[PDB]
């Protein structure tokens, strides 16, 4: 894999916390960002940036944060106030030609 | 009988510039005059015919080129330019007869949160000769040590996106270009005006 994930696990609802991604190839002027797939359900857009422009879920406005390092080819995801819907695997994604994804990382939020 | 023109002008997707498209167009029957009139181009140029005499000629075959590149670029499209676009991704002879044509493609082409699937190559060893296409990607040596598939400095990927987005300046949204070569050959015509 060229990306490579970091943090996640359980936290109560209204917690927070932060994913990491670094990718061993450069999307210099390529996006990069954040997907995700609650089980049983299809992966979707989380957030993405990149010289496009900054784009997010509507369900994660005001909450999830994205930002990138386009020196160390970096992309960081905060998660706060974390809600019961946004159990998921999350995954680091980036497109350069093609998609490329990231292992994939498990965030539980329970009450 | 009509020339297949809205194939290539009406693409709903265009090639990216470093893997520009070529369409062979033959046995047909040609209108510039309403090709012309069929958008509002911004560029509609000829280089060793005369546009408003196009209708009055037989070729024996017509090759399109297309692609997208953004607007400042649209000068590169030309005999005698140099850039990344002339230099790198498509060259035109110094001798070019044919036509270039390019219109604004923001409302098709750019996308909120970016279109990135039109690219362009920054990195080559050496310019392209004319009508050469240039699909590798393999890793670029810009300096004394060897990449050997490893990115980082002086060792880029070739290729990189436009990601064109809507509020772009003019001269940063991506512009859909279609170059005409009128091919003549010692055969009978098969592509004639009306």
């Amino acid at each position: 894999l060229q990306l490579v994930e970091s943090g996640g696990g359980l936290v109560q609802a209204g917690g927070s916390m932060r994913l990491s991604c670094a990718a061993s190839i450069s999307f210099s002027s390529f996006p990069m960002g954040w997907h995700r797939q609650a089980p049983g359900k299809q992966r979707e857009l989380v957030a993405k940036t990149g010289i496009g422009g900054t784009a997010y879920d509507d369900s994660v406005k005001g909450r999830f944060t994205i930002s990138r390092d386009n020196t160390k080819n970096t992309v960081y995801l905060q998660m706060n106030s974390l809600k019961v819907e946004d159990t998921a695997v999350y995954y680091c994604w980036g497109w350069r030609m093609n998609d490329y994804w990231g292992q994939g990382t498990q965030v539980t939020v329970s009450s | 009988n009509l020339c297949p023109f809205g194939e290539v002008f009406n693409a709903t997707r265009f090639a990216s510039v470093y893997a520009w498209n070529r369409k062979r167009i033959s046995n047909c029957v040609a209108d510039y005059s309403v090709l012309y009139n069929s958008a509002s181009f911004s560029t509609f140029k000829c280089y060793g015919v005369s546009p408003t005499k196009l209708n009055d000629l037989c070729f024996t075959n017509v090759y399109a080129d297309s692609f997208v590149i953004r607007g400042d670029e649209v000068r590169q499209i030309a005999p005698g330019q140099t850039g990344k676009i002339a230099d790198y991704n498509y060259k035109l002879p110094d001798d070019f007869t044919g036509c270039v044509i390019a219109w604004n493609s923001n409302n098709l082409d750019s996308k909120v949160g970016g279109n990135y699937n039109y690219l362009y190559r920054l990195f080559r060893k050496s310019n392209l000769k004319p009508f050469e296409r240039d699909i590798s990607t393999e890793i670029y040596q810009a300096g004394s040590t060897p990449c050997n598939g490893v990115e980082g400095f002086n060792c880029y990927f070739p290729l990189q996106s436009y990601g064109f987005q809507p509020t772009n300046g003019v001269g940063y949204q991506p512009y859909r270009v279609v170059v005409l070569s009128f091919e003549l050959l010692h055969a009978p015509a098969t592509v004639c005006g009306p």
